[PDB]
RNA sequence: GGAGCAAACCGGAUUAGAUACCCGGGUAGUCCACGCCCUAAACGAUGCGCGCUAGGUCUCUGGGUCUCCUGGGGGCCGAAGCUA
RNA sequence: UAAACUCCUGAACCCGGGACGAAACCCCCGAGGAGGGGACUGACGGUACCGGGGUAAUAGCGCCGGCCAACUCCGUGCCAGCAGCCGCGGUAAUACGGAGGGCGCGAGCGUUACCCGGAUUCACUGGGCGUAAAGGGCGUGUAGGCGGCCUGGGGCGUCCCAUGUGA
């Protein structure tokens, strides 16, 4: 029955990126679209769209990657250096406006569910609202 | 012709019928005191010789360090299996606060303001490798938008 | 108070020429010019590379001994700097220079810093009119560091002022050699100063 | 103002009185997780119109008896025996812990 | 553990026992000597240490080490207990203060008089 | 209930000694019925569930027009990754 | 450069002067009100402070093997002693005791006691459990905890502004 669809989703990306996949699927859901919506707004994924799987709604998340690399073991750069859920189903994390974290000194992003939508760290701060800290990315 | 300064020199040994023969090891670090820095570990049957070797290995290895008026660009948690080390940018006039090891490294990296600390293990050798692979992971604002650009 | 003990002695331990004295330190004999090695039965022996501690220590001791001031007060100011904003390192030095008995030295009224403490203490000096005898006293910007009336025609006061003719000194300072008085124009930028001490190491030491 | 609590009846076995269970939830003072505790209050009900399992509202009121400083306000819903179960089941378990 | 487990069980608070039952917080405790005798050191050493059992005012009864060279403690000398064990001697968890009460200071000592209760001499 | 085996126990040998290893003999026990005990290197020394992340090889078992595709087990080598 | 020696200043000490802290209640004009004017009262204290004269005028304590800044000589010989740990001392001790020298801090310097830190060594931030300490011998299931996709009503949590409180 799973638990947090979001957690496994971010996991799909993490698992896929480490092996350098073209893209991967994930059951369809309003919230996941929002995640990828912001995940593309700040540019971490090439994009996405509702794809089918034997009558089952999924979402193709076309991954993004860095340039090839010289030296021993030509490992491509990762566009997603790190991604991890914060407000878990076990512990609900809710933060006020003047509490929102700064992901690796601005270089990062903190997706969080606002009482007025879904916003990034800077974007939520700008609108002047707080909400459930979903996760961060950098 | 960068600046050079060793970290430590131990005296490991081997057992073998009749007696125990030794082999000294020496950790050394190199840097121009501005972005250009490299670390090297050299083993050799003698003290000054082992340093001499470390010299070549140190100048061999090297890593670009995105500075910032003397400070680093951002914090990083780097776990080298056993050991773990975290850096964090500091406002000018702070200082290089760290362990004996990561001090020399960042000092020859032209750094003058940084918050750090060692966790888990503290093996000087392992701590070294951790700091190096840490700086190697640093990313300037440019480097980020460069990879995120992909246009 | 200050260690009355041998002072041309310390010049040797630090390994740097130190003008704790006045005329003699400038002559071919700050003590170090004849014996560039540290004191002790030893000193004339091959030293060893100091620990990160020893270095951070021998650097602080330099700066403290220079102003010849109590470790307590010293540490108190270092903290005083950390209290306020701005670059802690330079600002620490800035407050050391803002010290009264110090300005009297940097204003030429005295050949030595320890001598500067003497005059100030004995009230020979004055500020805006009051005979401040506290070698402490943080001199605010824009103040008349004049000389007291009775002290104007002093033998040791003249020899100093006479030799202090012309000679540019303290960019952050002014000096009316005629009326025997000066002014604390502004807080001395780190660039304006120049001491054998690296402040960055002194901060690191008080980081412990 | 006079505090008010939504809670369910769980003991109508008294004269002109009824026991109400009220659950509150809040973040752990350290672990932040949302924990759920509760307390039982005795409410004055001179009409006795409020029977068992009735989710009702209560109000901080004049001291009626030793351990009873509240009064009923109004019903919210009748059928709620499932909740009274959770309470009664908890009780049954206590019997099977001692010696 | 899970957050829940913490919520329920919680983290066990660390608690340490005092290595020295001298008092309830007293820096020193007065006590009269009873036995006074030299005892042999432990494993790596041997040097017949000057120790002494001391029945405390606190009804207790403990052994304490006498530092420095020689002393003057007999079967009724009062004295102070400083408290500081001695790895070389078993059961001894207290030191004895020199220069206080019937505990005379060390004679002829020059360096570090404070620790051994010797008033500073006068060379002249 | 009791063939064989076998702690304890008896004897032979070995040994300085030999309550033991080896040999001869032998009891409870092992077996069944009901009842109790509830421990173990009760070991994969790896809690249960769900989702992800290259393959290669042989083996048990099931469905399909079938030099192989597909689902469930049991093994060995090994991507990335983890790891003292 | 330390002293010796030359020069200069001059704490202490002596002479004289000398408070602020006090302005009311209390007396008149008016009206015992408002508004203006008038007079007592200082324990501290002849102290603070101001001016005049004026003598070079107490330094101590910890430490110096590693951590940890600071090295050599002599006595000692697992003895005498040291110690916070690792350890030191059984003729050549920078580890004991004395000396010289040095380091640290100075009217203080050391010791003992307790507290927080280092200790991410109770770990929320921030730990673990194949062999290092650690998976229950295995199940079944009660409380509790956790829960898939879409639309809608309330708005308990959560977020936001205002306001009172937060002396
Ligand atoms: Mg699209
Ligand atoms: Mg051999
Ligand atoms: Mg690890
Ligand atoms: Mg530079
Ligand atoms: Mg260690
Ligand atoms: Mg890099
Ligand atoms: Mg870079
Ligand atoms: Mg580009
Ligand atoms: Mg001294
Ligand atoms: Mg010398
Ligand atoms: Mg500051
Ligand atoms: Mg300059
Ligand atoms: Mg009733
Ligand atoms: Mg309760
Ligand atoms: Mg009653
Ligand atoms: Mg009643
Ligand atoms: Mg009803
Ligand atoms: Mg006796
Ligand atoms: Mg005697
Ligand atoms: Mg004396
Ligand atoms: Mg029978
Ligand atoms: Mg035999
Ligand atoms: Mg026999
Ligand atoms: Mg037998
Ligand atoms: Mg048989
Ligand atoms: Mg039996
Ligand atoms: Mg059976
Ligand atoms: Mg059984
Ligand atoms: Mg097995
Ligand atoms: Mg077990
Ligand atoms: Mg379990
Ligand atoms: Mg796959
Ligand atoms: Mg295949
Ligand atoms: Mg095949
Ligand atoms: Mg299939
Ligand atoms: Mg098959
Ligand atoms: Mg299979
Ligand atoms: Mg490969
Ligand atoms: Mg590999
Ligand atoms: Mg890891
Ligand atoms: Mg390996
Ligand atoms: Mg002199
Ligand atoms: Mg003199
Ligand atoms: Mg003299
Ligand atoms: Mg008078
Ligand atoms: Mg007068
Ligand atoms: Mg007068
Ligand atoms: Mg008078
Ligand atoms: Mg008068
Ligand atoms: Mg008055
Ligand atoms: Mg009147
Ligand atoms: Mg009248
Ligand atoms: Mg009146
Ligand atoms: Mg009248
Ligand atoms: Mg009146
Ligand atoms: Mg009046
Ligand atoms: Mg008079
Ligand atoms: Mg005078
Ligand atoms: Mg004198
Ligand atoms: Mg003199
Ligand atoms: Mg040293
Ligand atoms: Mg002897
Ligand atoms: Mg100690
Ligand atoms: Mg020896
Ligand atoms: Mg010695
Ligand atoms: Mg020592
Ligand atoms: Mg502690
Ligand atoms: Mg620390
Ligand atoms: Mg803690
Ligand atoms: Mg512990
Ligand atoms: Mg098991
Ligand atoms: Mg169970
Ligand atoms: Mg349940
Ligand atoms: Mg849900
Ligand atoms: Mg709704
Ligand atoms: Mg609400
Ligand atoms: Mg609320
Ligand atoms: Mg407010
Ligand atoms: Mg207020
Ligand atoms: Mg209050
Ligand atoms: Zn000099």
């Amino acid at each position: 029955m799973l638990t947090d669809p979001i957690a496994d989703m971010l996991t799909r990306i993490r698992n896929a990126t480490r092996v350098y996949k073209e893209s991967t699927d994930v059951p369809a859901s309003r919230f996941k679209e929002e995640i990828l919506r912001i995940l593309a707004r700040e540019g971490f994924i090439k994009g996405y769209e509702r794809v089918d799987v034997d009558g089952k709604p999924y979402l193709r998340v076309y991954l993004k990657y860095g340039p090839r690399r010289q030296g021993p073991d030509p490992r491509p750069e990762q566009v997603i250096h790190h991604i991890r859920r914060i407000s878990k189903p076990g512990r609900r994390v809710y933060v006020g406006v003047k509490e929102i974290p700064r992901v690796r000194r601005g270089l990062g992003i903190a997706i969080l569910s606002t009482s007025k939508g879904v916003l990034t760290d800077r974007e939520a701060r700008k609108l002047g609202v707080g909400g459930e800290l979903i996760c961060e990315v950098w | 012709d960068f600046e050079e300064k060793m970290i430590l020199i131990r005296r490991t040994a081997r057992m073998q019928a009749g007696g125990r023969r030794f082999r000294f090891g020496a950790l050394v670090v190199v840097g121009d005191r501005q972005g250009r820095v490299g670390l090297g570990f050299g083993k050799a049957p003698e003290v000054p010789l082992a340093v001499q070797k470390a010299g070549y290995y140190a100048r061999r290895n090297m890593v670009e360090v995105p500075l910032q008026n003397g400070t680093i660009p951002h914090e990083i948690e780097v776990e080298f299996g056993a050991s773990k080390i975290v850096l964090k940018p500091a406002a000018p006039g702070t200082g290089v606060i760290a362990g004996a090891v990561p001090r020399a490294i960042l000092e020859l990296a032209g750094v003058t303001d940084i918050l750090t600390k060692e966790l888990g293990s503290r093996n000087p050798i392992n701590i070294a490798y951790a700091t190096m692979e840490a700086l190697r992971q640093l990313r300037t604002k440019a480097d980020v938008e460069r990879l995120r650009k992909g246009e | 108070g200050r260690y009355i003990g041998p002072v041309c002695r310390l010049c040797r331990r630090e390994g740097v020429k130190l003008y704790l004295k006045g005329e003699r330190c400038y002559s071919p004999k700050c003590a170090m010019e004849r014996r560039p090695y540290p004191p002790g039965q030893h000193g004339q022996k091959r030293a060893r590379r100091p620990s990160d501690y020893a270095v951070r220590l021998r650097e602080k001791q330099k700066l403290r001994r220079i102003y010849g001031i109590s470790e307590r007060q010293f540490r108190n100011l270092f903290e005083e700097a950390s209290k306020k904003k701005g670059v802690t390192g330079s600002v620490f030095l800035g407050l050391l220079e803002s010290r009264l008995d110090n300005v009297v030295y940097r204003l030429g009224f005295a050949v030595s810093r320890r001598q500067a403490r003497q005059l100030v203490r004995h009230g020979h000096i004055t500020v805006n009119g009051r005979r401040v005898d506290l070698p402490s006293y943080r001199v605010r910007p824009g103040d008349e560091i004049a000389v007291a009336e009775k002290s104007r025609n002093l033998e040791l006061i003249r020899q100093n002022l006479e030799a202090m003719k012309g000679r540019k000194v303290g960019p952050w300072l002014s000096l009316d050699v005629e009326g025997m008085k000066g002014k604390f124009l502004r807080l001395p930028d780190r660039e304006d100063l120049a001491l054998p001490v690296n402040e960055q190491l002194v901060i690191e030491f008080y980081s412990r | 103002p006079k505090k008010v609590l939504t809670g369910v009846v769980v003991s109508d076995k008294m004269q002109k009185t009824v026991t109400v269970l009220v659950e509150r939830q809040f973040p752990h003072p350290l672990y932040g997780k949302v924990i759920k505790r509760s307390k039982k209050y005795l409410a004055h009900d001179p009409e006795e119109k409020y029977k068992l399992g009735d989710v009702v509202e209560i109000i901080e009121s004049r001291p009626i008896s030793k351990r009873k400083r509240f009064r009923v306000l109004r019903l919210v819903e009748s059928g709620r025996m499932d909740l009274v179960e959770k309470y009664l089941i908890r009780r049954q378990n206590y019997q099977s812990l001692s010696k | 553990p899970t957050i829940n487990q913490l919520v329920r069980k919680g983290r066990e608070k660390v608690r340490k026992k005092s290595k020295v039952p001298a008092l309830k917080g007293a820096p020193f405790r007065r006590g009269v000597c009873t036995v006074v005798r030299t005892v042999t050191p432990k494993k790596p050493n041997s040097a017949l240490r000057k120790v002494a059992k001391v029945r405390l005012t606190s009804g207790y009864e403990v052994t304490a080490y006498i530092p420095g060279e020689g002393h003057n403690l007999q079967e009724h000398s009062v004295v102070l207990i400083r408290g500081g064990r001695v790895k070389d001697l078993p059961g001894v968890r207290y030191h004895i203060v020199r220069g206080v009460y019937d505990a005379a200071g060390v004679k002829d000592r020059k360096k570090s008089r404070s620790k051994y209760g010797t008033k500073k001499p006068k060379e002249a």
